[PDB]
């Protein structure tokens, strides 16, 4: 139902024990040294 | 005012932004309410 100005699709491969690290305001090796999301993030995290 | 500490510096240092923001919001609400009370009292006293 919404309209967005742009969409960003970022893809990578991570192990299960760290999937929770992809979220705003998290602590972990991925969240600190690889890929950090902004605290005021607006969007969806998808993984399979 | 319900936050972990009255000091702002130790709240900023001890906690990461995700919940430090909540603590500063509580402190801001309390201090703003106190300032509003002071200003209203001063207005009434100045009218008298």
């Amino acid at each position: 139902d919404l309209c967005f100005t742009n969409v960003y699709a970022d893809s990578f491969v991570i192990r299960g024990d760290e999937v929770r690290q992809i979220a705003p305001g998290q602590t972990g090796k991925i969240a600190d040294y690889n890929y950090k999301l902004p605290d005021d993030f607006t969007g969806c995290v998808i993984a399979w | 005012f319900g936050a972990i500490s009255s000091v702002l510096n130790d709240i900023l240092s001890r906690l990461d932004p995700p919940e430090a923001e909540v603590q500063i919001d509580r402190l801001i609400t309390g201090r703003l309410q106190s300032l509003q009370t002071y200003v209203t009292q001063q207005l009434i006293r100045a009218a008298e």
